[PDB]
């Protein structure tokens, strides 16, 4: 005797709203992270807040070591690898003189 | 790229452990497992009575 | 003449009951393989950062770096 | 024919044993497809002499 | 204290925890539904249609 | 609107506390002990202790365990390890220069951040 | 390079710790099913009972499983997960919040979009002028020169429609925060008392003994 | 907090058979009354271990 | 505190539980029936004493030679 | 206003249309209520000189 | 004449070992080693003592010099650091923030 | 009583060292090695590794 | 320590993802798919 | 704290036979009332012996 239990997960999912609930849960959680936690925490411009003792207490099991700066040297190694893979000139950025929006 | 630095590789020895207090060990809830394993085993295997003869 | 409301099995009748039992008890079998793997994964683990660490383990997921 | 094996001392799986009750096996499989494992008021309505029992 | 932190509010590690948990739940739903009720056994055993015959005499 | 539902006995509460007392009675039944080999240090008044006469029950269940009675004790040497290392550390002699340069978890250390 | 916008994801022990939570569900086998059946049949009667029932069962059993692993199976994430606010707001509260909107979402959505056409509810509405006002003018109320302020009206009516769906969110957040605070503060206070007692006994080794007992205190 | 359990005691002393139906309202009466104390305790612990 | 339905495990009707299989003619095989097949080590205890001695001694020899 | 109360999803259509047309400006207005009283700097009007480049 | 793939008695005997587990049979039997060699008792003490030890080392002596020294003097200095951390002379002998 | 039996058991142990060694050699060459033997040998190797560390 | 019990240091590594590069490769994959399929503008794809 | 023992007193004074079934509630309530006082005490002792 035919059953979606043993022959179709798609029709089983469609015929049961209580199977849609976890999927909507997942989508909402990922959307929440995308909207709020992505740019504020995970971006390189917003990653130094994990060194804060108020907003990220003991994220590194201790107070953050600023004399060592593991974040700085890790990311510097990665940017150096990017620069070597792209064969970009380091000193080309220093030859730029941006204008001002006068008036 | 992927990395595997040597800073994570450090010496290890149980001699350097500070350890736990008597209170922390009691709060670790091992003694509760110690008692309740036997409790639940006893309840399960004592619910099922076998046949017998009354003497 | 045969008895009514009876027929031979077909592919859309799904698997047999013994096969459904063999499907059911596979998680129970993988339990014995995964709980020791859980304990080994916890016991053979090392922390990733220290006060002296100049580097942190990086894992490029898509090889973009 | 199934009970003959049980009398020989052979262990029969629950679902192997259910396959030898085909009409109940079908309705039981459909109750599983629907996903309602509750029971009892259906019995108390189809057989009102069992109500409260 | 450590848990009093805005970083731990939208923790992506716990979001991954929830994701993997409910994906596995979705995968294993058809095994959770595989419990047998004995109601149709009862209906088969106890349902007795009227078997008396008609006799005008 | 006016359904007129009869009382359902399954919704009452007349079995939970009896069942809990049955479980507790099953627990306390394993505290029964013989007179031979019995000893319990009473209080200075002569009155019994609280935790004292409820150790036999716990250890009678430990008797029935299988793995915990052979595993959960392996965290106990660590207590004596701490007892010894603490006493070593209460009077450990240290360098004054290193203590003034690198105090452990001291406040207002700019190398930490605050 | 300019186009490279880099993001750091903090990844830890998730896979092997999340697998055993689902694998334990075969062992628990939904022991809370009878309680939730009783409560659902107390609170509502419809064909879609089973849906919401199953949902609540999943949520509750996950909570129970995580709690028991937090009490017993103490490794890595199982300790923090109950002391963390993200779990109490998104792993338990969000599912219960969205469950009725997933079961009876059709009716609630239709209700809300009808409440945007805000009107006074009359019992035994045998009135004719009510109907003419509702069709011609759109509402029982006077809608003269509200188009002049329609820009705010839309959103305000939207809030006016969901105001009776908002206290559910409020109560979910309140009780999630309550559970987080309860776990965190009770654990912290208990550990603090333990550490002060151990400091007293380490400084007085006549008392640094198993003074209550090895199993007595632990069992209690 | 203690008012709730005192009430449960005296209510069961008036009617022991009802002690099972009121016991939910007894536990219900504790965790709520206890909660505000915890919230009162939060600020003082929020006051020290984060602020410098 | 909890209703009688929750205590007894059923709302209306107590469902029959299939009993446990026995497998006549052989021992039960469960997580708790394994000492029938695996007792505590009893065959090579004296070899254990000897090998522990020899292991300690050989390790001490090579460690002292390495250190020196 | 009389199409809003019609059946066939016309309440949803009317509400969403009101949103898409006027409710966005209403959201902006609500955001600007706490902006009207606030000190703001002069607008750095574009000189419209940067961007021109001959084709080749 | 069974038309299905009949499963042998020994195969059922083996599968019964896997499906006849109870909840306590999993919980306590796997929780005792976990609680003993876990983040609470042994592994936690080890891995959280290491952090304080190497913080003290990198503050007082340096990680490079520590790596250059011998394993014996390394362990001695680690033990001294462990004693300093367990003592916690600056926290009033209390492991709290 | 234990001291007398502890002393008296030393000849048995020293006699059965060679006996157990010969049976282990025979079982490895013949291949007739079973589960209980494997468990005892694993216990042996654990204790030997511990005493190796101790000897170091 | 209690805070040490209220701490989660079970991390393993940092997954670094250049979302700019990933967006670029996504757009390139979309272009490649649309070119290989030779799909028209009116397609739902 | 004393409100719980007073409640148990009056409860047994109205129904002596129920004294055994309410004693567990009595001990439970004493501990909970006493714990809040004990929690309040932690701040006072934590306020002095560590902070400079
Ligand atoms: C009337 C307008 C009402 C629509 C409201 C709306 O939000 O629409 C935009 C909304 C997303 O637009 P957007 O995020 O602002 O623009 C960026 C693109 O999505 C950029 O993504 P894309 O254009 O490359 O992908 C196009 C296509 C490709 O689709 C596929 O590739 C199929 C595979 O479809 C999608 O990917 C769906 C949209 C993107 C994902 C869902 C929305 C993201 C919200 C923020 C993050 C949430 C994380 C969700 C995590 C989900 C779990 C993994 O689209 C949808 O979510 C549903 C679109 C349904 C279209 C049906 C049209 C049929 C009409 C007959
Ligand atoms: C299921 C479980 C349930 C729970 C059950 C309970 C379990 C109990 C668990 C207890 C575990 C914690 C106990 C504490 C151990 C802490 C280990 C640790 O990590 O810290 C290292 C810690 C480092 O301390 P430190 O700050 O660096 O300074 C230490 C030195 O002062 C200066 O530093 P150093 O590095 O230069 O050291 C100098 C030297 C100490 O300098 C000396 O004073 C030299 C004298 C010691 C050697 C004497 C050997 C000869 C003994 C006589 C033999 C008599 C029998 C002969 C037959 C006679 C026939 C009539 O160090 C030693 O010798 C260390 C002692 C090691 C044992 C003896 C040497 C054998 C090593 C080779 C292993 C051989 C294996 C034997 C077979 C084992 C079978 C199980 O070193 C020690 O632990 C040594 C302290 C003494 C041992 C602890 C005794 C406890 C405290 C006082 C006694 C209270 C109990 C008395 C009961 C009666
Ligand atoms: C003594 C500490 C435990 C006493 C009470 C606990 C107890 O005996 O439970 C039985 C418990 C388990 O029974 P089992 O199956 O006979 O264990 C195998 C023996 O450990 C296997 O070792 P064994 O006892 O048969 O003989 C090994 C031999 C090794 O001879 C040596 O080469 C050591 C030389 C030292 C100088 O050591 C001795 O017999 C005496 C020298 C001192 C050790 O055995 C022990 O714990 C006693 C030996 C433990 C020694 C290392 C502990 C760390
Ligand atoms: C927008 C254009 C609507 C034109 C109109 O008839 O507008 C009709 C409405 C008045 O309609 P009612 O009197 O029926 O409420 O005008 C307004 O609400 C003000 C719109 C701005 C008119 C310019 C000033
Ligand atoms: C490492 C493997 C554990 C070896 C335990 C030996 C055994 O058969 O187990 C037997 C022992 C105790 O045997 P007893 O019946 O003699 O008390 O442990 C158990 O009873 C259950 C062990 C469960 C863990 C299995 C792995
Ligand atoms: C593709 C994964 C590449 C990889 O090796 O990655 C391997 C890493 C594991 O690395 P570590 O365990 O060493 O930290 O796992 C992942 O990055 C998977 C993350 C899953 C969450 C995103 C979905
Ligand atoms: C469906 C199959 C798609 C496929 O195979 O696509 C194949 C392409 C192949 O790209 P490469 O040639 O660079 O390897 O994959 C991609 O470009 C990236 C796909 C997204 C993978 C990451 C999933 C998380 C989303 C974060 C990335 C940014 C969002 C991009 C939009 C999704
Ligand atoms: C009816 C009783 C009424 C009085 C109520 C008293 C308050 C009780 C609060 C119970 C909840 C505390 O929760 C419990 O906290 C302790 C203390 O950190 C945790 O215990 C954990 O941390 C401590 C802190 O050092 C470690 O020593 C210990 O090894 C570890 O198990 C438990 O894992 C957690 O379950
Ligand atoms: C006491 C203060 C007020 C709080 C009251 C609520 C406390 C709840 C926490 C205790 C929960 C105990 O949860 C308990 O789970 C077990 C599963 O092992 C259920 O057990 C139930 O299902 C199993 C099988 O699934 C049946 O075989 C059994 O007959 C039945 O009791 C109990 O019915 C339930 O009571
Ligand atoms: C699952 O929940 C059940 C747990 O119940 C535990 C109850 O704990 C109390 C048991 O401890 C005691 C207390 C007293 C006693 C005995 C000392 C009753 C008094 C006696 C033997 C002198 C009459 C025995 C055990
Ligand atoms: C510490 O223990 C870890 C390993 O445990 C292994 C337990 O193994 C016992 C296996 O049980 C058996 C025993 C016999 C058999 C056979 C098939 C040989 C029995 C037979 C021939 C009677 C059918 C099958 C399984
Ligand atoms: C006051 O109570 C303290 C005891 O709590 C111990 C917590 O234990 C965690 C779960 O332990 C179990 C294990 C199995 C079970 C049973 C045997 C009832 C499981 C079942 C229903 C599958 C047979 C119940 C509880």
């Amino acid at each position: 005797v035919y059953t979606n239990w043993q022959s179709s997960y798609t029709r089983l999912f469609v015929s049961k709203p209580w199977m849609w609930h976890p999927l909507a849960w997942m989508t909402l959680s990922v959307g929440i992270w995308w909207k709020f936690g992505k740019e504020s925490l995970c971006n390189e411009r917003s990653f130094y807040i994990h060194t804060h003792p108020k907003w990220a207490p003991h994220k590194f099991h201790t107070v953050y070591n600023w004399s060592r700066d593991p974040i700085k040297w890790t990311l510097a190694e990665q940017y150096a690898s990017i620069i070597r893979n792209t064969n970009t000139d380091i000193e080309a950025v220093l030859k730029i003189k941006l204008p001002a929006n006068a008036n | 790229p992927s990395t595997s630095p040597a800073d994570k590789d450090v010496p290890m020895s149980i001699l350097h452990t500070h350890g736990l207090s008597y209170v922390n060990w009691c709060m670790s809830l091992a003694p509760g497992l110690l008692v309740f394993e036997g409790f639940f085993r006893a309840r399960y295997y004592r619910s099922r009575v076998p046949p017998s003869r009354t003497v | 003449v045969p008895v009514a409301n009876f027929r031979p099995k077909k592919p859309w009748d799904g698997p047999w009951g013994i096969q459904i039992s063999q499907k059911k008890d596979r998680p129970f079998i993988a339990m014995w393989i995964l709980f020791p793997l859980l304990l080994v994964d916890h016991l053979t683990r090392e922390y990733y950062a220290y006060w002296h660490s100049s580097k942190v383990p990086v894992t490029d997921v898509f090889g973009d770096f | 024919r199934l009970h003959e094996r049980r009398l020989r001392g052979d262990v029969i799986d629950e679902w192997e044993e259910l396959d030898y009750h085909p009409l109940v096996r079908d309705d039981t499989y459909l109750a599983i497809d629907f996903g309602d494992p509750t029971f009892g008021r259906y019995i108390w309505k189809l057989f009102p002499h069992t109500d409260g029992d | 204290l450590i848990p009093v932190s805005l970083v731990d509010l939208i923790n992506i590690n716990i979001i991954f925890y929830i994701l993997l948990l409910y994906t596995l739940l979705l995968f294993f739903i058809p095994l959770f539904l595989a419990s047998i009720n004995y109601t149709y056994h009862y209906i088969y055993k106890y349902y007795n249609y009227n078997y008396n015959f008609i006799n005008n005499n | 609107a006016a359904p007129a539902e009869k009382p359902d006995p399954a919704l009452d509460a007349t079995k939970a506390l009896p069942k809990a007392l049955e479980e507790v009675e099953f627990f306390q039944s394993y505290a029964v002990r013989r007179k031979t080999g019995f000893h319990l240090f009473n209080r200075a008044t002569g009155s019994p202790t609280i935790v004292g006469p409820m150790f036999y029950n716990l250890y009678n269940f430990v008797r029935i365990g299988r793995v915990s009675k052979y595993v959960c004790w392996l965290s106990l040497p660590l207590v004596f390890q701490r007892m010894w290392m603490k006493n070593r550390a209460t009077g450990m002699e240290y360098d004054i220069d290193l203590e003034n340069y690198a105090p452990f978890e001291a406040k207002k250390n700019p190398m930490h951040g605050h | 390079m300019l186009n490279s916008n880099i993001y750091i994801i903090i990844y830890g022990g998730i896979i092997m710790y999340s697998i055993m939570i689902i694998i334990q569900m075969f062992l628990y086998n939904f022991s809370n099913k009878i309680y939730i059946e009783v409560e659902i049949n107390k609170y509502i009667l419809s064909k879609n009972n089973i849906d919401i029932y199953w949902i609540i069962c999943n949520c509750t059993i996950i909570i129970i499983i995580t709690t028991l692993n937090h009490i017993i199976n103490k490794i890595g994430i199982y300790n923090m997960i109950e002391y963390n606010i993200c779990y109490w707001l998104i792993g338990t509260g969000l599912g219960l919040y969205i469950s009725p909107f997933i079961v009876f979402g059709y009716k609630f959505f239709v209700y809300i979009m009808d409440l945007n056409n805000y009107s006074l509810n009359i019992y035994h509405n045998n009135n004719k002028m009510n109907d003419i006002q509702q069709i011609y003018n759109g509402t029982n109320y006077n809608d003269t020169m509200i188009f002049f302020i329609k820009d705010i009206n839309n959103i305000f009516t939207i809030y006016r429609s969901i105001n009776f769906f908002m206290n559910w969110l409020y109560q979910m957040i309140y009780y999630g925060v309550r559970m987080w605070l309860v776990f965190v503060l009770h654990s912290f206070s208990l550990g603090s008392f333990g550490e002060l007692i151990t400091v007293i006994t380490d400084n007085n080794l006549i008392f640094n003994v198993f003074y209550i007992g090895l199993l007595g205190l632990g069992f209690i | 907090v203690a008012m709730c359990f005192s009430s449960y005691m005296l209510a069961a002393a008036r009617q022991p058979n009802m002690s099972a139906k009121l016991l939910p309202y007894c536990i219900l009466g504790f965790a709520l009354s206890e909660a505000l104390a915890l919230f009162t305790l939060l600020i003082a612990l929020l006051e020290l271990f984060v602020f410098s | 505190p909890l209703p009688n339905a929750v205590v007894q495990g059923y709302t209306s009707v107590r469902g029959p539980k299939r009993p446990l299989d026995h497998f006549y003619g052989r021992t039960p095989l469960n997580i708790d029936t394994l000492w029938h097949w695996v007792k505590f080590p009893h065959r090579y205890d004296n070899l254990r004493f000897a090998v522990c001695f020899w292991a300690f001694l050989v390790s001490a020899h090579f460690a002292n030679k390495k250190q020196r | 206003d009389m199409m809003k109360v019609m059946p066939g999803g016309k309440a949803f259509v009317g509400t969403a249309l009101g949103l898409a047309l006027f409710g966005g400006w209403g959201v902006e207005f609500v955001k600007n209520i706490s902006v009207m009283t606030k000190e703001k700097p002069p607008i750095d009007w574009n000189n419209e000189k940067l961007g021109h480049l001959t084709r080749s | 004449a069974p038309l299905y793939p009949v499963l042998s008695q020994a195969s059922l005997y083996k599968r019964h070992f896997f499906k006849n587990i109870k909840l306590f049979h999993v919980v306590f039997y796997v929780g005792a080693p976990c609680v003993t060699f876990g983040t609470a008792a042994w592994s936690g003490s080890n891995r959280n003592s290491r952090e304080a030890i190497f913080m003290v080392i990198e503050e007082r002596h340096g990680w490079d010099n520590f790596k250059k020294l011998s394993s014996h003097q390394q362990g001695v200095i680690m033990q001294e650091a462990a004693q300093e951390s367990l003592l916690a002379r600056n926290k009033g002998e209390l492991h709290l923030p | 009583e234990f001291w007398q039996m502890y002393l008296a058991c030393w000849p048995y142990r020293f006699r059965n060292t060679v006996v157990e060694w010969e049976t282990c050699k025979a079982k490895v060459l013949k291949g007739s090695v079973d589960l209980q033997d494997i468990v005892d040998l694993l216990y042996l190797l654990a204790w030997a590794y511990l005493f190796w560390i101790l000897g170091e | 320590s209690p805070n040490e019990h209220l701490m989660f240091f079970d991390f393993s590594s940092w997954l670094l993802v250049d979302f700019g590069k990933r967006w670029e490769r996504w757009v390139s994959f979309k272009k490649s798919f649309l070119t290989t399929t030779r799909s028209p503008y009116w397609s739902p794809q």
